[PDB]
């Protein structure tokens, strides 16, 4: 409800003073790019964009007021939407929208998409950075996204404590309305923007579904294609994401 | 899991 002449910049000004950094992958360019060294490298970057989403997780506001399984719950869900979602916001405000920039030493163009084994996914993630430009996606409305996907992605059979979820998925989905409504005073172009945003944002649901299958087939012939494997990384893959495919676990589209 | 819980502290 900002109106008056002040006040609610508070909100907008936590998700930006909590934003993560950086984050190298470790990846040494300077080495024949193989399907090997290529996943492998993206896998050491998925450990460490981990624990920087759960350090970034644990300062949202209310967060901690969900339970503790919970907490561990959600955020071993949707991990990989979120990722997605700022290497997306990366490779735009970046290599504006032409290449996949995951980490300041890993950037995915072209020859690498195809060495990867897997070029389709990664077009989609072209596809949704590219999106960011065109819909003019803005920094706040970014910032305010991401968090909502956070809670964009839940066991059918319902958490340990479903209501607290529940209160705080609405209580963002709101600010992000209050952000959309920040320009001009007309409940029109509003109901456009925010039908907008609410698509793009279902739109990450797919690829996440799509980039878990890949994950988890990779880590049954890990071995095989001789991957290495984090130790946290390997743990949810065989067990939270297959919940995911196991159809035990959905997301939470706003539309159809 | 066991490894992660540990940073949610
Ligand atoms: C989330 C990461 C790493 C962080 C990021 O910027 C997005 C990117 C999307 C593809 C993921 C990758 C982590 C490692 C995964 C999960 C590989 O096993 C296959 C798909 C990879």
């Amino acid at each position: 409800h900002i109106e008056g002449y002040e006040c609610q910049p508070i909100f907008l000004n936590v998700l930006e003073a909590i934003e993560p950094g950086v984050v190298c992958a470790g990846h040494d360019n300077n080495q024949p790019d193989s399907f090997a060294a290529l996943l492998s490298s993206l896998n050491e970057l998925g450990e460490r964009q981990l624990v920087h989403v759960v350090k970034w997780a644990k300062a949202l506001p209310g967060f901690r007021n969900l339970h503790v399984d919970d907490q561990m719950a959600v955020i071993q869900y949707s991990w990989m939407g979120l990722m997605v979602f700022a290497m997306g916001w990366r490779s735009f405000t970046n290599v504006n929208s032409r290449m996949l920039y995951f980490a300041p030493d890993l950037v995915f163009n072209e020859y690498r998409m195809h060495k990867s084994r897997m070029y389709s996914q990664c077009v989609r993630m072209r596809h949704l950075s590219q999106e960011f430009g065109w819909l003019q996606i803005t920094p706040q409305e970014f910032l305010c996204m991401k968090a909502l996907l956070l809670f964009s992605i839940i066991p059918v059979d319902g958490l340990k404590n479903q209501k607290f979820f529940d209160e705080l998925r609405m209580n963002y989905i709101k600010e992000l309305d209050r952000i959309i409504a920040c320009k001009r005073k007309n409940p029109t172009s509003c109901s456009r923007r925010f039908y907008q945003l609410t698509k793009l944002l279902d739109s990450v649901q797919p690829i996440a579904r799509e980039l878990h299958q890949f994950t988890f087939d990779l880590l049954i012939k890990s071995h095989m294609v001789s991957v290495d494997f984090p130790e946290m990384m390997a743990e949810i893959i065989s067990v939270q994401v297959p919940k995911i495919l196991s159809g035990k676990v959905k997301p939470i589209y706003f539309h159809t | 899991h066991k490894k992660l819980l540990q940073l949610l502290t």
